[PDB]
């Protein structure tokens, strides 16, 4: 809103800095720390990849615990086969999600 | 000093009398012709106005700094009806109150030579009115000097209250024009 | 240095006073001045406007009386406004609302005097029975120009101004001289009497409308009606019939039926309607 008001002050402009949502995905374990594990989403890789700056294709992308998810490209993915750590709460719920780990 | 002076002058039918040469209505005449001429001796741009007191307590001419138009508006004038006072002091303070030069300070003077048919309580009344209105008042008596002196003399001491001297009486007794009284009066005697 | 979102709000009086002396004025380029307020660096309040006794040329005008206008000052100020000069303006009756070079020094000298001045223009020939041809100016320094500034940062959307027009261009806007916004404020007293100033009177509001008047305006009415049908019978013999789509509506530049049809039988309603309610309103409610 304050943003939409700037007609009359440039300035406001800046109040997007509160709407912009981190359009990630972590991965969290109980060491409050970033175990080094990966996820997959059972799509392609060209539909939800960076745009370009300024095998045909695969159907599988992976992933890293700082993950891009878009919220389209949210509910395909998934925890790969197995894994350490496995997702405590559904991944296609997504946010930030606690993992559960197996034996270390 | 920057001045604004409202006058009021009694015209009531006692002001046919004569008892000061050559009459009382001359005597009055005199009277505003060397007061205006005073104040013009003072700051220039000092201004003046005029009020004649009678049944109704009109008002002749509003401030100005000229007298040319004082004394002749107040030539064309005949002694009629009774003062009804209070109401002319009141419009003489509306008067300075609507003055152009705030900066000029506020000061009345009556010619009240009559006897005063007025409540003194109401009179006090209005003294405490006009000293917290910061207006200072010269009254200047003719005639009945014991029938309304000491109401005036009760009306300025109010005003003055313990230093207020801004306020003045001049009350003077049967003789010449009033011309040497006021010349020789306190009022003009600081000037 | 200057903002774009200056605004002047001009006082409903100043404006009417403006138009009525324009109006009075044309063809002469009449003059007046207008005494307002700046209440901050993004506005000013214009209060008055006081016209100027001169009467020059049909070309040109000319300031007359200096001391008309102090004395007219010092007495504004003892009642009336205490408010004091901020602009000036002109009416340009039928030119749109640039500034001439006569026009332009006299605002050099009134900005040399307060560098915030302002000019105002006024076309009491092209203001329309609504929207009016009024306009601001404040000019432009030749300084700025030849060292490359500009005139104001604009820090808003209120840069558009309504497409600055073209003949104001040509005549030298945005090149010497910069169009600033108007608006109206109301303190409400003002505005509920503007909404006064067209509502009529409960004497009309009963008075139902005389019945003979009445009777010979419906036969009238009747009587064209009945003629507006015979030829929207015969227009509509035809109509699509033998296909005037090509002659659209160049098939005839004159006597529509259906248009005049609907317009009378229209008034005819709101004439016949409304004064048999009064009638009957006024037989139930003086009872």
């Amino acid at each position: 809103l304050v943003f939409t008001q700037f007609w009359f002050w440039f300035p406001l402009s800046h109040f997007l800095s509160l709407a912009y949502t981190p359009t990630c995905v972590i991965g969290l374990n109980k060491d409050l720390k970033m175990p080094k594990v990966q996820y997959k989403s059972n799509c392609k890789p060209s539909t939800f990849a960076y745009p370009a700056p300024l095998e045909p294709e695969p159907n599988f992308q992976l992933l890293d615990n700082p993950a891009r998810v878009m919220p389209a490209q949210l509910k395909v993915l998934t925890m790969p086969e197995t894994c350490r750590y496995q997702p405590f709460k559904p991944l296609s719920i997504g946010g930030i999600i606690i993992l559960k780990d197996t034996s270390e | 000093v920057l001045e604004s002076t409202m006058v009021c002058v009694d015209n009531s039918e006692y002001m046919r009398n004569g008892d000061f040469l050559p009459t009382r209505l001359q005597a009055q005449q005199d009277a505003v012709n060397i007061v205006c001429h005073s104040k013009t001796r003072s700051n220039p741009e000092n201004n003046v106005g005029l009020i004649t007191l009678a049944n109704d307590c009109e008002v002749l001419t509003t401030l100005t700094p000229d007298t040319g138009r004082i004394l002749s508006k107040l030539h064309t004038v005949q002694p009629k009806g009774k003062i009804t006072f209070c109401t002319g002091i009141r419009v003489a303070h509306l008067a300075l109150k609507h003055r152009q030069g705030k900066n000029h300070k506020m000061r009345i003077i009556a010619f009240v030579g009559s006897p005063v048919e007025d409540n003194e309580k109401d009179l006090v009344k209005l003294a405490k009115r006009l000293k917290k209105e910061k207006v200072n008042v010269d009254i200047i008596n003719f005639g009945e000097e014991e029938v309304n002196t000491e109401k005036l003399t009760a009306f300025v001491n109010t005003l003055n209250g313990k230093d207020g001297t801004g306020s003045h009486l001049v009350t003077v007794p049967p003789g010449p024009s009033l011309a040497d009284a006021l010349i020789s009066s306190p009022i003009l005697a600081g000037e | 240095a200057v903002d774009t979102a200056e605004q002047v709000y001009i006082s409903s009086l100043a404006l009417l006073k403006m138009l009525k002396h324009g109006r009075a004025g044309v063809p002469m380029e009449v003059m007046g001045l207008m005494l307002g307020e700046f209440v901050d660096d993004y506005t000013v309040r214009v209060i008055d406007v006081f016209a100027m006794p001169q009467s020059g040329t049909g070309v040109s005008v000319e300031a007359v009386d200096p001391v008309f206008q102090a004395k007219m000052l010092d007495m504004l100020k003892q009642t009336g406004r205490p408010e004091m000069v901020v602009g000036w303006y002109h009416s340009h009756p039928g030119f749109g609302c640039w500034l001439s070079g006569v026009d332009i020094n006299t605002q050099q000298s009134f900005e040399a005097l307060s560098e915030r001045a302002v000019a105002v223009v006024v076309d009491p020939i092209q203001s329309v029975k609504g929207k009016v041809v009024i306009d601001a100016f404040r000019l432009i320094n030749a300084n700025m120009m030849v060292l490359g500034h500009e005139p104001r940062q604009t820090t808003s959307n209120l840069g558009h101004l309504n497409k600055p027009s073209i003949q104001a261009l040509i005549h030298g806007l945005n090149r010497h001289y910069y169009s600033i916004t108007i608006n109206y404020r109301k303190n409400e007293l003002e505005q509920k009497m503007l909404l006064n100033l067209h509502k009529k009177s409960w004497m009309e509001g009963l008075t139902l409308q005389d019945y003979s008047e009445h009777c010979k305006h419906n036969e009238s009415v009747v009587k064209e009606m009945l003629e507006l049908a015979k030829n929207y019978n015969k227009a509509v013999e035809e109509e699509d019939k033998m296909t005037p789509e090509q002659l659209a509506i160049k098939n005839v530049g004159k006597q529509d039926p259906k248009r005049h049809l609907e317009e009378h039988v229209d008034v005819l309603m709101t004439s016949n309607i409304v004064q048999c309610l009064a009638a009957m309103l006024d037989t139930v409610v003086f009872k």
